[PDB]
């Protein structure tokens, strides 16, 4: 009994953390910097803790509307260069992880390791990127988790939507915190005023 | 020679298969010791947190929601406070245990309620703290509360009192959306010498006992 | 009784009743150190608690950056690490009444007093030994929202003690070093915030002393530094 | 011999307990509250007993008519919020079980555990939801089994029919009852008059 | 012989020939209790069996809600649990004839006397110690359909005994607690219905007694309650 | 190295394969003892029930 209140049960359930959409007719690619802060319901559960550490399993559910479409999904790890164009050199780099997926095949899945240079992710961070009045404060300073990039490989009028399902695995969590009592206004910020 | 079976190629969002590492050869940063690891949410439920008993429109934007007034200038026949014991509803819903239970459909086990008197060392008073079981109906008077399960608490002698409400329902769990009432009554007037405040505040707290359990997780708009 | 660390001495009988944060005693970093010249008690200027007070906070190590050998070690090394003993004393008569929560919050990332995505500014998050006494880049005043959008009734989830003026005039917190890295910049980042909030406001009748002093004494514990420079 | 009259053999055969249908052109989703009372032939066999306990295996046979269609099938457990709209927050909740299925793939299958707060389902219940003259009587009071929800994930004129096949598993049954002698009139009710 | 429980006593020689429902003796709830002050025989007002009678039913615990200590315990606790001994006696001459089935039905969810999806109302399903003597929210009168749409010839699948007036003047049913939860609301829900139906109607010649009494005595067994209130 | 065989990907309605639990971490309510468990219908066939011998329209 009480395994359903284990941290693996509470934080380790798959959820749609991002919603990549793009069109084709540059243009035919999209990118998303990976964070758990986008969706309030996911964010609130992770923010019950000060630090968390997990590997993460990505599953990408794709729907498309105008032969079968071919997509490249690319994971760019922290501090590596992110694509600027649909056929940039970054898509060919053997240091990025790519999965090529073709329509009607089972949805693509991969696990990213815990990538951070610190031993856990900071859900909160009481410090700065530097000394300046312009310097960032809070959990945006730490926690580059990488970027998910999508392009169509096929030659040509179509709309593509990719739901990024994420499951945290082998989860550890430290220093419990009061639950968020008021609405989230912005990503990584503790600000609450409407 | 294999047959795929009707589940084959599904993305079931609750599945637990292995999957390929995107980055073999990469070794993650070593896990150092960090104080205060949490392994189960029931560790957090066991912490005493303040009940916002004083829910009135003047107090709910402030620290004053947590403090119950005790005073000389009062109708001593009226209830001091009452708390419904269901963690599903006000005032318990925004406590840490009410918040953690809101992520689950079902709860069970014992609740510890604690009361702390914050008057001067020269202030003395008796309060009657009564528990009324579910379905019995909230006491209308100090005499009716005294005929039930109760503590006569002398706040002069003891600055803190506690009550453990054990699990009492037909099923081993109940839904997170009665458990009875805790009610407080004046047993005496508020007694002080000269040059002492003729009023004080009391703080109410709640936590889980070691038997507490939550079941069937759910996500819902109880936070926007 | 008497507590002595370095050339500093403080008096209190309550010292054995300390809360050890997360049950972990402070310690030197394991193989996977200036001692008592650094590890003194530094006693801050006492706060005036009144019936009007909303509470106070300090950030650590920031509150000690001007404090003797430990404050110099924060400038003369690139990275640092320490635990703390925080001793809070609050002397009063038998005729005063009030309740403080004394809490230590790890990574107390403040919300602003404003509606935008605007961050709290460095000048506001690093107040030094004076702390902030609670009343566009300034932090929240909402002590009832823990200055971070979370309810004050839930603040006891953090390492804490109550000071109830009828029962006890003091609280002691023992804080281990808490971070996701072994050592860090002592000037860019605060591991802990000390928060003192009146739950029940001070009351006393006229002719009693209307302000009671809250005295905060902080000792570094098991302090370690690396990358020394002259 | 006589395993074919075991309760697992008698109650534990797969049958079409529901027939979800919807159109697309709100609108593009449908829901069905799970019960065994919809189909008289299934219902009569379960109502030979007063109480039953089983896990249940759901298999969803889908046909559709105007690329390959993508559907999300979602199980909402007892007491969780059911979808009000095609892109409501409830479809993203990690506490619901979802299977994403795409046309021509083998039919989706999952097992729901025995979900009830009581130790068995009540086939009959001689009691009320409350004291009132409006209070419900009978096995509708107990036995929320959850809800099956369907939406199209694809962007756009189509008609979809989903046959919900259900097999009870690890079946236990208690307190045998006379067989139903007269027609069923309504779900959960013992009423029989035309 | 004589049977005594609490301060109540009843006379019958047949007591060893009781039917134990499902072969399970009543018992206190296992680790995974007022005794004999609660667990008396309560004897209901006797029914008049005549050649015109369609049968009778009672719901348990509802028929005992006004009955002494057990009836008070059903109001003064939130949840309860009990088994029962039901003893049915039917005194007659050697010149009377007739057949009763005496049956206990678990979860006897009544059908209405009406064609809609309309439920049977609470006033009708909770008749108390008087029961219902069978003649828009009222229950079915069809004793031949067990008031629930099932044939009377199949009623013997439930715990039952016959009273055949030539052979035996009495029946005894021992009922364990039967529910899908350990304890339940004694006022919202009935675990058992006692049903008495004449299969062969009463016959006697004129100058014999035209009504014969059916006397029902019910004792709670192993009764348990939780959530006590004054 | 596998070959699928002609039965592969069927929904045979009488099949008996394993399938994934929709809700891991969920523990079902404990099975209490309830009187009168039935394991086989032949237990019910062994009960004496009345024959409606007098089948006439009245």
């Amino acid at each position: 009994t009480r395994d359903e209140t284990s941290i693996e049960s509470f934080l380790g359930r798959s959820g749609c953390i991002a919603m990549i959409e793009f069109n084709t007719s540059g243009k035919g690619f999209k990118t998303w910097k990976v964070s758990l802060q986008e969706m309030a319901q996911i964010r609130r559960k992770y923010e019950l803790f000060t630090y968390t550490r997990f590997d993460s399993e990505i599953t990408i559910v794709t729907a498309a509307a105008a032969g079968h479409i071919v997509l490249q999904f690319m994971y760019v790890p922290p501090g590596a260069p992110v694509p600027e164009k649909r056929d940039d050199y970054t898509w060919q780099s053997g240091t990025n992880a790519s999965v090529f997926w073709q329509e009607g095949q089972p949805y693509p899945r991969f696990t990213i390791p815990f990538m951070s240079i610190a031993s856990a992710y900071y859900m909160f961070y009481d410090g700065y990127d530097g000394d300046s009045a312009a310097s960032k404060y809070g959990s945006v300073v730490t926690n580059d988790m990488g970027t998910i990039c999508v392009r169509i490989v096929t030659s040509n009028d179509s709309n593509i939507v990719c739901r990024i399902y994420h499951k945290a695995k082998h989860i550890k969590a430290w220093c419990p915190r009061p639950p968020r009592a008021v609405a989230y206004q912005h990503t990584h910020s503790t600000n609450y005023i409407p | 020679p294999v047959m795929l079976t009707p589940g084959s190629g599904q993305f079931l969002t609750t599945d637990d298969t292995q999957s390929p590492s995107a980055f073999p050869y990469f070794h993650p940063t070593k896990e150092i010791f960090i104080p205060g690891q949490v392994r189960n949410l029931i560790e957090m439920c066991q912490v005493d947190t303040l009940i916002p008993v004083n829910n009135t429109q003047e107090n709910v934007r402030s620290v004053n929601m947590y403090t119950v007034d005790l005073r000389t200038q009062v109708d001593l026949a009226k209830e001091v406070f009452s708390i419904p014991v269901d963690i599903a509803s006000q005032p318990l819903a925004t406590t840490l245990i009410g918040e953690l239970a809101s992520y689950y459909t079902h709860w069970t086990g014992s609740l510890r309620f604690s009361f702390m008197f914050c008057g001067s060392a020269s202030s003395t008073l008796k309060l009657l703290i009564a528990y009324t079981p579910p379905g019995v109906g909230k006491p209308k008077s100090r005499r009716e509360a005294m005929l039930g399960t109760h503590l006569v608490w002398d706040v002069g002698l003891q600055s803190t009192a506690s009550l453990v409400v054990p699990w009492v329902s037909a099923s081993h769990f109940r839904f997170t959306t009665s458990a009875g009432y805790i009610t407080c009554w004046y047993q005496t007037n508020f007694v002080v010498p000269d040059s002492t405040p003729d009023n004080a505040k009391m703080v109410c707290m709640v936590s889980a006992c070691k038997d507490f359990c939550l079941r069937l997780a759910r996500d819902t708009n109880l936070h926007t | 009784i008497q507590i002595t660390r370095g050339d500093s001495t403080i008096t209190s009988q309550d010292t054995a009743n300390a809360v050890v944060a997360y049950g972990v005693w402070p310690s030197y970093l394991t193989p996977d150190q200036p001692d008592t010249s650094s590890n003194r008690f530094y006693t801050l200027d006492s706060r005036s608690w009144t019936s009007a007070s909303s509470g106070w906070w300090w950030k650590l190590p920031d509150a000690l950056k001007n404090m003797g050998i430990f404050g110099e070690n924060m400038f003369y090394h690139f990275l640092g690490r320490s635990g703390y003993t925080i001793h809070v004393q609050c002397n009063s008569s038998k005729f005063h009444q009030g309740l403080l929560i004394v809490a230590a919050i790890p990574e107390h990332q403040l919300a602003s007093a404003t509606s935008g995505n605007v961050s709290v500014g460095y000048n506001h998050t690093h107040p030094g030994e004076q702390g902030r006494e609670v009343v566009n880049k300034r932090p929240s005043d909402d002590s009832w929202l823990n200055f971070d959008g979370t309810l004050l009734g839930n603040l006891p989830i953090y390492p804490h003690q109550y000071i109830n003026l009828r029962t006890n005039n003091s609280a002691t917190l023992i804080l281990p070093y808490v971070n996701a890295v072994p050592m860090d910049s002592m000037l860019r980042h605060n591991n802990w915030s000390l928060v003192i909030i009146p739950i029940c406001p001070l009351q006393v009748q006229p002719g009693g002393t209307q302000s009671i002093p809250i005295t905060v004494s902080i000792s570094p514990m098991f302090s370690e530094f690396s990358g020394p420079r002259s």
